[PDB]
This record gives C-alpha cells, sequence and structure tokens, in this order.
RNA sequence: CGACUCUUAGCGGUGGAUCACUCGGCUCGUGCGUCGAUGAAGAACGCAGCUAGCUGCGAGAAUUAAUGUGAAUUGCAGGACACAUUGAUCAUCGACACUUCGAACGCACUUGCGGCCCCGGGUUCCUCCCGGGGCUACGCCUGUCUGAGCGUCGCU
RNA sequence: CUGGGUCGGGGUUUCGUACGUAGCAGAGCAGCUCCCUCGCUGCGAUCUAUUGAAAGUCAGCCCUCGACACAAGGGUUUGU
RNA sequence: GCGCCAAGCGUCCGUCCCGGCGGGCGGGCGCGACCCGCUCCGGGGACAGUGCCAGGUGGGGAGUUUGACCGGGGCGGUAC
RNA sequence: GAUGAACGAGAUUCCCACUGUCCCUACCUACUAUCCAGCGAAACCACAGCCAAGGGAACGGGCUUGGCGGAAUCAGCGGG
RNA sequence: CGCAGGUGCAGAUCUUGGUGGUAGUAGCAAAUAUUCAAACGAGAACUUUGAAGGCCGAAGUGGAGAAGGGUUCCAUGUGAACAGCAGUUGAACAUGGGUCAGUCGGUCCUGAGAGAUGGGCGAGUGCCGUUCCGAAGGGACGGGCGAUGGCCUCCGUUGCCCUCGGCCGAUCGAAAGGGAGUCGGGUUCAGAUCCCCGAAUCCGGAGUGGCGGAGAUGGGCGCCGCGAGGCGUCCAGUGCGGUAACGCGACCGAUCCCGGAGAAGCCGGCGGGAGCCUCGGGGAGAGUUCUCUUUUCUUUGUGAAGGGCAGGGCGCCCUGGAAUGGGUUCGCCCCGAGAGAGGGGCCCGUGCCUUGGAAAGCGUCGCGGUUCCGGCGGCGUCCGGUGAGCUCUCGCUGGCCCUUGAAAAUCCGGGGGAGAGGGUGUAAAUCUCGCGCCGGGCCGUACCCAUAUCCGCAGCAGGUCUCCAAGGUGAACAGCCUCUGGCAUGUUGGAACAAUGUAGGUAAGGGAAGUCGGCAAGCCGGAUCCGUAACUUCGGGAUAAGGAUUGGCUCUAAGGGCUGGGCGGCCGGCGCCUAGCAGCCGACUUAGAACUGGUGCGGACCAGGGGAAUCCGACUGUUUAAUUAAAACAAAGCAUC
RNA sequence: UCUGGUGGAGGUCCGUAGCGGUCCUGACGUGCAAAUCGGUCGUCCGACCUGGGUAUAGGGGCGAAAGACUAAUCGAACCA
C-alpha cells in the first residue's frame, strides 16, 4: 500500500535494484559460466518473502 | 451532476471524516472537512440541565487562543457556575450562618440561665 | 541533488551553502524507490539557479 | 498403379544412454585445539568507470598502511608504474579503519522521544534554534560518599 | 431454334384502410365581437371521404421476356 | 454553601536601625494541638495451613485386555 | 401426559383453479455439437479387438469345431 | 595366475528421465454486437483515428480510497519467448524517468489487552504476577546559605539547607476511536490541500522589555496666573458599563481545592440551512427546419480566515399576576416553583453582503507572435419562482432497554489569597488586547484497488472493507429506457442450421388419466371500490375466501399563500374591513361526468394461486463451510440441587 | 359505553441492499470453480450484518451441540 514503513521501503528498494539483467561484457570474461540472470523475479509470477 | 471524492486517505465515514460542500471560484464543488461542534460549559452545580451563557462553544484545544472575556462571565463563579445557583449559595451561606449564631446564642443563654 | 539518506533538511541546507557559496530559501526531501534521498533545494531570489548550475558543471 | 499398413537396412531428426574425463565427495589418520560488553555468532543495508549474482569489503567500502616479491591487471576503457629520487601485481599481514540491528546497553522498536556536561554557527551567557562530541542498561565484588532505623550502646 | 441471372411489371396471397388534405362529424373548452351576444377563430382523443387503401410477398410462390450487364472461360487427371 | 497552608498568647534574637530599657524592621522557639505505655488497626489462632507418610473414594484421566473350534461370522454347542 | 390460536424453504391426504406431467407428440429461437483457418490437451493402453456352441477356474477377442473374413475413413450410439 | 566386491533385471500400482497411440482428437459455447473507411506497417477480423449501430444505465462495465501488491506508474524502442487465434498491442522484454507537506496521515493518548522491575515460584531455560510481601519522589512556588557569569549600583546561572509532593507506578497497544493548525488558481509524459502564484493559519521562542495600547494617570488644601493653566503639600488609584440575563480591547497573582470540555446508545417525528433535481424568463454558442416549433441542447463562480446582517435555538433575565383557565405541537407538552402579553440577553451562525474578488476561472467573438507566451483584446458571467422532492448537516422533541450505550493524553473556567509594585512619577509590577521578528526536524506519499496489478498454482464466472450517486416511468436505491463518464461482448474468427443436448417459448380436444409424490411448469399477482368464515391465547387468522373497476381525450367540483383596507406625508370630528370583500400569486392531488377505440387498458416492466384437514415443533433465532435446514439445538417459562 | 380522528409500538408482515442457501435431486461434473452458475427460495430493527484490533493452542481450545470448527487437514491439527 501507499502507507509503508521505512524498513519495508528499503527492502523493496534492494529487490528492485537486483532485478536487472546480466551485463554483456561478463560473457567475455575468461572462464565465464553465467549466461543469464537466473534470479530474475517478476512481480505477478513470484511474490516476495515479505 | 458532478460527483465527489475524498480529499484525504481516510475512506470511512468516521466522526473525524465529516465534510461539507463548497463551491469554488473555479466553479467546482469540493469537500471541505469540518471541525467538530463544540459545547459550552455545564454548570458546576450539577442540577441545571442547560449550558452556561456568555461562553463560546468551541473545542477545548482552541480555548487557549481566545481572550479571557470570551471564556467567562463577569461574576463570582463566572464561567463555571450559573447565576441561579450562585444566587442560591449566597442565600444558603448567609441563612445557615445566621442560624448558627442564633443556635449558639440560644445555647449560651440556656446554659447561663440553667 | 542526491544526498545521504541520513541527512535532514538542516544538514542539506548547510552543506549546499558551504561548498557552493549560495543561499537557500527552503529544502524539500524525497526518498526514491531506488533507496537514495533526493533534495529539492530552492535558492534565494538573489541567486540564479542557472548560473550556479553552470559553475557546478551540470549544464 | 497408387495410398495406407508391416518388416529390414541406409541417412536424417523429438532424445541424452554408454564410454572417457573430474579444481567434488566419502572414509581413515596426524598436528593444533583459538569466540564475546576492547561488543561475538547471526542478520540488514550499502560499496566497483562500465558489475545483476557469487565473492571480497564497511563511508578510508572488490579496499588504506606495512613487509616480502619484482612488471603486471585484463572483458573493454583510462591512466599509473619513467620497471631506483624505491615499485604494477600478488601474497603475507603485526599498523590504521570497521555503517545499522543483534547478549545489545539512555527509554522505545516507529529512522519515535529524552536528560546531563562540553564545542561551533545564528543571538548573545534565553541556553531559544541548528550541527557536532562525551556520557546516560541489568546483576554483582572491593573501596568511597550521602543516608535510615522507638537496633545496641556512650557522653550529654 | 440463345441461356441463366439482377432489377422492374403482372398474378397470387397476408394484414386490415397509410401519410397528407378536406369536412357543415366530434364530449366540450378558450379568445375576439358587439360591449357583450349572432357569428368567427383556435385547442381537442376520436370519426367520415380520398382508401379493400398502404405495406410485404421466394429468399425453396406462379407468368413475364420490358430494361441491365454477363455468359466458349479456368484448374487436375484418365488409353484396350 | 464555607472550611487546608493558624489566629491569639508566652518567650529568645539580630552580624538591623531610632531614642540597659523602650519603639520600628526582619526573624526563632513553645502552647494553642496534654502525658505515658513494645507490637499500625481489627478479626482468628496453636487451630486453619504447609511439608512427609498411611487408609478410603476416584472411567475425571492413563495404559491394556476382552480364547479357540465352527459347512462365513454371530447365537447355540464343546466334537478343547 | 393431553391440547392448542399464530407461525413453518418441516412430513402427509383430499378439493377448486391451472396447466405439454400425460394421451402424443409437433414447430420456433439463441448457444453448441457440425465443417474450415489458427491453437491444441487428458484419462486409458499385456497383445489386441466379428460370432455360435464346446470344454475350460463351471459366462472367451485368442483355444477346439463350425459360421466366415476386403484398404482408409466421417457423424452418432450406448450392447459388450 | 591369484585377491576383493555396493557384481548380472521384464516385472515390485518399483525410482528418475525420456517417448508414443489416443490425436490434429476433446476443446478454445456464462453475462445482446458489431459495420464502413483511412493511417502506420513486410504483414491487419483483433492496433490507432473518424463515422455508424449497441451495451454498463449513478446499489454502473463511472470517479476515488483502505488492506494487499511493489514499480505493475510514465515515455521510447523490440516483436526472440509469454499473454491458450493474431497482434504494428500489453500489467511481456529493453533503455530512461517518475512519489517534494509545520497546517494529509504516522509520530502523541489511552481502549480490549500485552508486558518488565519488587516479590513469589521454579532442577532449569524461565514462569506467575501489574499493585499485589518495595525505603518505588531526583521534581518544584518560594525562602535561606554559598560560588560563578553578565548591557556588573544590579540581575541571572550553579551547588547545599527548609518548604511543598499519592502517580491511585515502567513500558507497549488504533494509518477507521481521541488529537491545535490551509485553502483558491496554475503547472507534469507520469507529483501535488506537498511544486509556483496568492491569500491565511496553529504551535513554540524572543531574556538583554520590538513598537503601541491597558494598568494610569483623579481629588482636597492653598499660591501665582485677569482668568485658562502652572508651583508646593496631602490622600487615592491591581479597569469599566448594565436592575438583571450579561457586555466592553486588555483588565496581576503561587502551592492548594472544585468544576467543565475531550466524553457518548439505538429508533421515530417535525423544523432550519446547503447541494442536487424542477419551473418561468434574459444572454452566448450549437442542433433541427420536408412541415411546424419564437423552439431543443450546453453553459450562465466566488476558497479559507476576518467584519456586518439575516435565520435557527434557548429549563436565560426584567415588568406583571392568570378560572369564564389559558398558551401551544403533526404528536406532545407548559404555567402562582410565575402562563399569556410586552421588552431584553446569550449561543450557533456551513446562509447572504463584504475584504479576499476579478487582476483569477469559465463561455463566446477576434488579433498576434511562434510550439509556447497563465500572449493580447471585446462582450458576458443576469432576474426570478417553487417543493411531505432526494442527500448531507444543524436543531428541537419524544419512544425502548432486568441492554443505560469508553478511557486517557490535552485544553479551559472558577474558589482562595501566600505574594509582587509605586509613592504621585509621567511612574511600577503586570496584560489571555493590536501590530512587528525567528523557527517548525524524521517517516509515508507513484500506480492497481479488481470479470487483468490483491488471495484462490493463471488475465480463474469464486472471494475481498468503504466514499459520491443525474432524467423519465413508478411506492421505491425495484425492473425498463436515457445523459455525464466508460466499454468492445469478456483467452479466437468464417461458413452452415443435422441428430442429441443446454437455455427460452408456444400448442387443438381432454385436464394429473403421468409420477413414489403436481417434481417441473403453469394459474394468481399492482392499485381503487365493495365483501370477508371456522377457530382463537381476542392480539389475530386477513391480501382469508368472493366480486367489480382500471386506456385515451374534454370538462366540472373541492382542497391554499401574500397585500390592502376613511411628489410624499398627516394635526384632525368628518370614516367602519364585521353573511370575509378586492387584487395578486401558486403547487400537488382527490372525486364526479360526457365523449371515444375491432371491450382494449396494473397493455412492457414490476408483481401473493386458493380451500378443507392430520403429524411435529409454541413463535423469532441457530446448525453438520464441501450430499442431511429438520421434528434436531437454543429460547422465554416451569422445577430441582 | 359507542363513534370518528390523531399517534407510531413490535426479537410485527410484503419486499430492495446486505446476510443465507429450499427445490429443480436443473447446469457443470478431466468444470469458470479441489463446492461454482441460473431460476426459484429464507430473513431483511434485530438473538441483525460487517472491517480492524485483541484473547483462548492440540487430549488443548471453542462449540444456540452437527463430533461441528480449529489455514482445502479433525471421533485430537500441523512441523521435525
Amino acid at each position: 500500500s501507499s502507507h509503508k514503513t521505512f524498513r519495508i521501503k528499503r527492502f523493496l528498494a534492494k529487490k528492485q535494484k537486483q532485478n536487472r539483467p546480466i551485463p554483456q561484457w561478463i560473457r567475455m570474461k575468461t572462464g565465464n559460466k553465467i549466461r543469464y540472470n537466473s534470479k530474475r523475479r517478476h512481480w505477478r509470477r513470484t511474490k516476495l518473502g515479505l | 451532476v458532478q460527483r465527489l471524492t475524498y480529499r484525504r486517505r481516510l475512506s470511512y465515514n468516521t466522526a473525524s471524516n465529516k465534510t461539507r460542500l463548497s463551491r469554488t471560484p473555479g466553479n467546482r464543488i469540493v469537500y471541505l472537512y469540518t471541525k467538530k461542534v463544540g459545547k459550552a460549559p455545564k454548570s458546576a452545580c450539577g442540577v441545571c440541565p442547560g449550558r452556561l451563557r456568555g461562553v463560546r462553544a468551541v473545542r477545548p484545544k482552541v480555548l487557549m487562543r481566545l481572550s479571557k472575556t470570551q471564556k467567562h462571565v463577569s461574576r463570582a463563579y463566572g464561567g463555571s457556575m450559573c447565576a441561579k445557583c450562585v444566587r442560591d449559595r449566597i442565600k444558603r451561606a448567609f441563612l445557615i450562618e445566621e442560624q448558627k449564631i442564633v443556635v449558639k446564642v440560644l445555647k449560651a443563654q440556656a446554659q447561663s440561665q440553667k | 541533488f542526491i544526498v545521504d539518506v541520513k541527512a535532514n533538511k538542516h544538514q542539506i541546507k548547510q552543506a549546499v551553502k558551504k561548498l557552493y557559496d549560495i543561499d537557500v530559501a527552503k529544502v524539500n526531501t524525497l526518498i526514491r524507490p531506488d533507496g537514495e534521498k533526493k533534495a529539492y533545494v530552492r535558492l534565494a531570489p538573489d541567486y540564479d539557479a542557472l548560473d550556479v548550475a553552470n559553475k557546478i558543471g551540470i549544464i
């Protein structure tokens, strides 16, 4: 809701910032094994632990 | 007909969400949130059902920004007691004190003569 | 400006005055969904925001 | 004649078995055998030029200093290091630093509200406003100060 | 020796007299009039005539043959 | 109705003033408001109550059991 | 126990009215089912799948003896 | 050649993974509905624009919030995967951006309750307990005794001692309870009572007085001054008015004490105010004009905070003394404990005028620059009437209760008078009066709020707390149609119209003969006028049963409000409103009649079939969420312990 | 005593919103749905409906009592 605490807002801020795709240059790093961000979270599909 | 919405996040018809209709210079109808109705002081006597006269009927916290004349009547027990019961206590005080002097004199005279 | 989350309007006003040599009329504060604090710093009428922005280098 | 169906072989495909490999486990054995109010374990939030996760770190945040080493780091870029007017990188690590919760410590768990003593700025000993610093938890030991008691007494 | 369509005519049939116009029909009511009652005007559901009228009728009704354009074109196969 | 934060007396001060006493100004103590007596007042009381053992009651509760043969089992029988 | 006005989405009988419940079925409408473009499951599955009698674990798709048997399919159906 | 095993699979409704036939099959059928053209584009049944036809029909498919979600919000781009057809589209993917407050909440207070310490219990982590087995005050008028700093004659800060002093105990507990104070106009792609403009307001501070005003500036004795007016002395002065209710701009005062406000249920009936609807005109723009319609549609403002005036209310006051009782309400109710009558007082004032204010906003007609100038200009934003109308709100007055319908922070008034001030200055202490100066920190704020942002594994016919609420018909927030606003028919389309089905109808003559059973369907249905039985706990049964009417049109009768009563007045006998007369204004109904239609009329919509009995339970109520709503349970009453 | 008014009582009746869930033993029954949909129904000023906050926790709670409910789990939940 609009009414939220500071602790909850800071928790939602962090999940928002970590929902980004992998950068393109990571694939070029020597000995790289990551192809995509397997921890992508969609708001409608998966809900937060909160 | 234009329909209205609340101007605040309280969506319930509570005692602190009362509103009235006002027409703006923009020719729009909006809600204005109203203060609660104040009550004038009730007399300290405890027998008079009506409120006191000469005192503004405002909410208690606004009472401290008014002048003293708006909060009292120029009389003994001014803004706390009604005139009728102030009159009765003046007479009740005087007449009981009169009876006490009479009783003391009667018992002193009776003691002296007996 | 983007400011520290542990900074109130009094600290923001004093800081902006100290490192930019300008007078502040009022400060408004917001915390973004990113998590950082955004300050809207209205300057005094004597000072011009565009001239200050040129000296800082934001335009 | 086909079509359709069945079988076999070749080739091609929904598929990922087998074989080979292994910076992983499991088991046995050896030496040490060290946390914390000087704030532990565990959480939270942050920190990279471009970097989400893992990792490392704490406002000096993918690291400072010091010592050893001795020319790199690297996915791209940028500029150090002139590669001794002593030093890239890495390792080690004894110096410095170490946000918010947490036994968690001013009260309370909401970025809520204080108190005492100092410092700076507005005004000038309003300590009124703002900023900063140090204290302000429970139990308990030795000592210290201030006390109570028709407790036991002495001098009055 | 044309053809089948599409419109249009006509037959059949269904319902039940269309709009407009006119009326001296219409329960009554209002106004003018003279200065005050003849007439006139207006409102008014409904009624009468025009008007067995109006409307629909193959889309799986019947006959036209009057108008309009179109119809020798296309694709896939088949042999004793 | 009102009711407290002493009136009034009796004494002691001033490093305080004005003529040892007096006056003024500011204070102190005692009585007013008695003295003494060991538990605040009252009600119970070596009982109640508590600890330990002993007897009774105790499906409120716990755990368990409720044979076998058998023209299915049960009932009946015992051919157990 | 007996009774009893008012009440009851409680159980029951009869009567009036009403009706497609029925004699005895028919027609109409919408959405399906149908066919097409696109998308696209699941249950279930020893092998499979035409009958009669026989015998058989005493009710066979398979065995014996007869009847017979002709690609690939569509919409329905409820005997197995 | 020896040694040692986790050493051989067809089964175990075996375990994990992979794959078939079914099968291009079932299916993509709940809530009426789409069509034409154009644009972009490789590509259009599905996107966008325009024009048509429809729906939600204000208890909405509308506009906003609370929970919950957490970036889903906004712009640009892509069309790989997903959105069960497509897609130029998206709540998808990618890149950027977006939430601004002293006066809106949190924050503060307590509620039901939760919870430490003291104490007690407990092997123990710990538990009970919240005033109960505690020496539970760390504060303060004031006074004294000392240090210290200053705009230092003096005052202020700091320690110690008297005096006062119940926390009737920490602390937590509400984004719907309590709780000071903000509202107009404009502005964004997305913010806004938060930004800009404007106009206000509350709280706190101001010491070294910020400026005024108040307190507070009189009287007596004389002298001089022609006299006014000044000199000396003495004595007052913590305001004033009204018979009163109370009033005026302030109008000292501590510990202590009393009281008030915060702070009270539900239902009914009346009245006031506003908003909305309605009616009659006047403007501006638009629609229709085949014929009529001087028409039909839209639009036709003044925030908070001050000042004044209506209006509403009053168990408030003064005079006075009432029966031949009177006053008065829809109802009531009121009076020698003071009616009626007259005159005052107070409270509220959300209404009107006014400052704010027209400069702004809106409507309309034009003229500019250029993407925006809150550009510029002209005209207007007018006058009335109605009402058991609806909604909100303010009042008054009743009914009900073996039900009586919070607490605390916080603020105020009064009683008392411990104190302070100055000796006549142009003064003091003091001031809840007017203006002036400074500040108000922290957190939330975007958007969805649901037939697509929440929960149900999903864009799931389910579930999920509220606010506003137009026209017509009509008893209605019923159903039906429409306007403001919204939408695209609910995860696809084209063609056809077979069986069977789901949903909706109709049916000749019979009229329950069907069936366990009138199950299902059908009959009745509104309102007005008549008329209503047995039985009964006398309340009912009752819309019992039964009958008649109902349209359209044209009339008639009745049902009300205001004003007046012999150029402008008035000193006057001269007038007499008196079966209530004249004029003006106005809305909603009721009853009766004529005429009239192919006897059709509560014409759609809405909308009880009835009667005679038996059994059970008295009635209202409750119950097995997901097969039993009942005779089961409860219940008042009765009785027992 | 009768009559006509006024008045507005009630765990009063019809009936919206709301709350519930009778019958069709209708639809659906690999559903829209691990209980939904339609018509028809009960109640609708009260023993009424409902949000938030609070309290009661597994041999325990709560129960106008059906062994009902206690997170799709109840004749003792769920987790290890």
